[PDB]
């Protein structure tokens, strides 16, 4: 009906219809410690909302003073575990509260409790049609938001919505290939859909993020995800990939790049090889460059995988 | 060498202007925010600098011993938003005053332990004030402010038996833990059940079955740990994810390799701090949840003999890390933060203070070698890598509830 700030808010204290029930004040003891000093417009509606909870009232005033308690502190979850227990008791239309749910997002999209509400409607209702939709208009305001990107994952899971994923991805890629949180989405998508088995799959994959690779040298989410879909089955499993890195070396030798030739060292090394004490002794020295020159805020993490492998393959 | 009154700093060589980034002429949200960001400490590190002289850093303690012990006491309205973590506030508070070693008055104390037990639910655990209902973070917050502490009023404060039935009430069959009851569940949960679990000695062989195998299956691709199997790895996540395996003594679980690259490529080559997932910003707090991660992993590995770890420094740069809180997140009127320009909060204060700490102090076994960059008094009280509170306190806490038993349980 009237909001917080609306010009005719009445404190609850002070309507009629509120009062044949006591407020409860919050006690904090006799010597309070990272005591809030409340506005009176705070402490009035949680000293009202103490009281509902505290008698169980499940009514249409409760419900409606829970979304007073929730604009003055979204993050209360007692008052929005409150709101779902009055929501089903009062059998309320869960398509209308999925209305509010939308514009409190849109309002504090870094909130727990709101995304869980709206993940819990969607739940009751079996109804994900307005999902990805909403979600892309919460990224399009902040394209790495946690929250959402989450429950985004948590949909097309759980309804079955991968048809267009993919397409979603390259799309927020072609805007900022720089976004990890997209490269994520996309090794979401193909892990739960094709898979990376599919060699052809693999190798449109590996073909995608080189190109990318080469567009923005820098980037390093492309750098991670070229590794992340070869790592289980072992960078030396590709070998022409470690001709192509090397062949981009003398024009691209980013500490990325070099990190990478070490990873695929690693693995050759771990694999038998053939000329191990040629592999080792250019591991060794890209480790020595990239701890002293490339990668110099790594040096500890470099020195000891110089050391590593000498422990492991010096014979 | 040089006179002690100049000491030279990493992020203030001729060399270290090349760390900047490199954007390959192709601009987005991201290179463009990451820009400004590195154009703005740049400014910073250069007032740090008089040609050759260059005066050793301060760590503005009685500043931030004034901030902290105004704030215990009382808050304005500007902080409702936090009416629902007033525990965390105790917490944050109390854990930056111990590592200030700033002592607390016994009143104080008492007052702490009072509020505490208000906040602490019939149904075991604790919310986020009186009469909240009871949630895991105010939990974890709540139960080591009271080990801070230390007193036995502190620790008889809280009811074991409801807190170990209140963690059965959030286990679910896949191992996870829900936040609270009708909860978000998320990697968040499993580690505040561990830490306050193990703390007060109530585990159960059934507490944490699956547990272990749910939080590996958060380890992605990259190498770190989302809140949930699928996410994005995250600082916040990755820290929750191997500290609650650490306490369950499962750190093998994970792919042990892959994370340690990870977390070493989340510090920023040139502002020297961590950033929280990849091509994101450097923030401050990250000091703890990221390069907290160092520590760990130096156990995990040292317990498995790796005959390669160093024996006098994490695998990080603890000395850039000390330049970028000493430098870019400290607040002139006392109080710590994320990044210059943003304004100073108790969270940030706690772990940036919780990093120095980390990035000053090594310690394996009886190996113990010490950075402290800037003037002596800047050394810190250490503090424990898993539960984030003094490892003396972590002492005498597991020690004073392993004399008590398992809550019906034998
Ligand atoms: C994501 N982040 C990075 N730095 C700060 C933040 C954070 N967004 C945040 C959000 C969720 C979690 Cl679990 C942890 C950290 C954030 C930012 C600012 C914050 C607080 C939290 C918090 C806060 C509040 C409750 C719990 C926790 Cl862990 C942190 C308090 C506070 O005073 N300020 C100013
Ligand atoms: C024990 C415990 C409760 C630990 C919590 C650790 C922690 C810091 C979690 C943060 C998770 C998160 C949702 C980050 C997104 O905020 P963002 O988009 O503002 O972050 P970013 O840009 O730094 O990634
Ligand atoms: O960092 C990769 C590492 O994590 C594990 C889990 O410990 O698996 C993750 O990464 C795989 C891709 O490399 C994904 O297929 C899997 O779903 C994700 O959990 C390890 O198996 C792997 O070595
Ligand atoms: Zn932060």
């Amino acid at each position: 009906f009237v909001s917080l700030d609306s010009p005719s808010y009445v404190l609850y204290r002070d309507r009629a219809e509120w009062a044949d029930i006591d407020p409860v004040p919050q006690n904090d003891g006799p010597n309070p410690v990272v005591q809030i000093i409340y506005s009176d417009k705070f402490r009035d509606v949680y000293d009202y909302f103490r009281a509902v909870l505290q008698r169980d009232e499940r009514s249409e005033r409760a419900f409606k003073l829970t979304r007073d308690a929730i604009e003055l502190n979204a993050a209360n979850y007692t008052v929005w575990h409150f709101r779902r227990v009055l929501l089903k008791s009062l059998q309320k239309d869960l398509h209308e509260e999925m209305n509010y749910i939308t514009a409190i997002i849109e309002e504090q999209p870094k909130n727990y409790q709101v995304w869980h509400h709206r993940r819990v409607l969607v739940e009751w209702l079996r109804d994900p049609s307005q999902e990805l939709e909403f979600i892309a208009d919460i990224l399009n305001q902040d394209a790495k938001n946690y929250h959402a990107w989450q429950h985004r994952q948590w949909v097309i899971q759980e309804f079955k919505l991968w048809d267009n994923e993919l397409q979603y991805v390259d799309q927020l890629l072609k805007e900022d290939v720089r976004n990890n949180s997209v490269w994520n989405q996309r090794y979401f998508v193909i892990s739960n859909t094709t898979g990376y088995n599919d060699r052809a799959v693999l190798e449109r994959e590996v073909q995608y993020t080189l190109e990318m690779i080469k567009l923005v040298p820098h980037n390093e989410s492309a750098w991670n995800y070229l590794k992340g879909i070869l790592q289980d089955r072992g960078l030396s499993k590709y070998p022409n990939l470690l001709n192509q890195l090397l062949d981009l070396q003398p024009s691209h030798s980013s500490p990325y790049l070099i990190a990478f030739l070490v990873d695929i060292y690693e693995d050759m090394l771990e694999n038998q090889c053939d000329n191990k004490e040629d592999i080792l002794n250019k591991a060794l020295e890209l480790c020595e460059i990239l701890a002293k020159e490339k990668d110099t805020i790594r040096k500890e993490y470099w020195r000891y995988i110089g050391r590593s492998l000498q422990s492991k393959h010096s014979t | 060498s040089s006179p002690v009154w100049s000491e030279p700093l990493y992020s203030l060589r001729p060399e270290h202007a090349r760390e900047r980034l490199q954007d390959d002429s192709v601009e987005t949200v991201t290179s463009i925010e990451q820009a400004k960001v590195e154009e703005k400490i740049q400014e910073v590190f250069s007032s740090y600098k008089f040609n050759h002289l260059v005066p050793r850093l301060v760590l503005q303690r009685e500043k931030h011993f004034h901030y902290l012990k105004r704030g215990l006491r009382q808050l304005t309205d500007a902080y409702e938003c936090l009416d629902a973590s007033r525990p965390w506030l105790c917490y944050w508070i109390l854990h930056s005053l111990e590592l200030l070693d700033e002592p607390i008055p016994q009143i104080v104390a008492t007052d702490v332990c009072q509020f505490l037990e208000l906040c602490q639910s019939p149904e075991g655990g604790f919310g986020g004030g009186p009469g909240q209902y009871p949630h895991l973070a105010p939990t974890y917050a709540a139960v080591n402010a009271l080990c801070i502490i230390g007193t036995e009023e502190a620790y008889d404060i809280i009811n074991r038996e409801k807190l170990l039935q209140y963690l059965y009430s959030l286990k679910q069959p896949d191992g996870s833990f829900l936040m609270h009851v009708g909860g978000e569940v998320d990697v968040r949960s499993a580690y505040c059940a561990a830490s306050v679990a193990s703390l007060t000695n109530i585990i159960t062989p059934d507490l944490f079955e699956g547990t272990a195998e749910w939080i590996a299956r958060c380890q992605n691709w990259e190498g770190g740990i989302g809140g949930v199997p699928g996410m994005e790895a995250h600082g916040g996540y990755t820290f929750c994810g191997l500290a609650a395996l650490v306490i369950l003594k499962r750190e093998r679980s994970l792919n042990l390799k892959s994370l340690l690259q990870w977390v070493t490529s989340r510090q920023m080559r040139f502002e020297g701090g961590f950033q929280g997932r990849c091509n994101k910003l450097v923030d401050g707090c990250y000091s703890f949840w990221q390069a907290g991660l160092l520590p760990l992993l130096h156990r995990a590995l040292h317990a498995q003999g790796d005959p390669a770890l160093s024996m006098s420094h994490w695998m990080f740069h603890q000395q850039a890390l000390q330049e970028y809180i000493l430098m870019c997140c400290q607040c002139p009127a006392g109080g710590l933060l994320d990044k210059p320009g943003k304004s100073r909060d108790f969270y940030h204060t706690c772990y940036c203070l919780s990093g120095l700490s980390i990035a000053q102090h090594f310690g394996s076994g009886a190996m113990l070698h010490d950075v402290v960059l800037g003037v002596p008094e800047n050394a810190l009280q250490p503090t424990h890598p898993v539960y984030n509170i003094g490892p003396d306190k972590v002492i005498q806490a597991t020690t004073y509830f392993l004399q008590k038993p398992v809550p019906g349980f034998e």
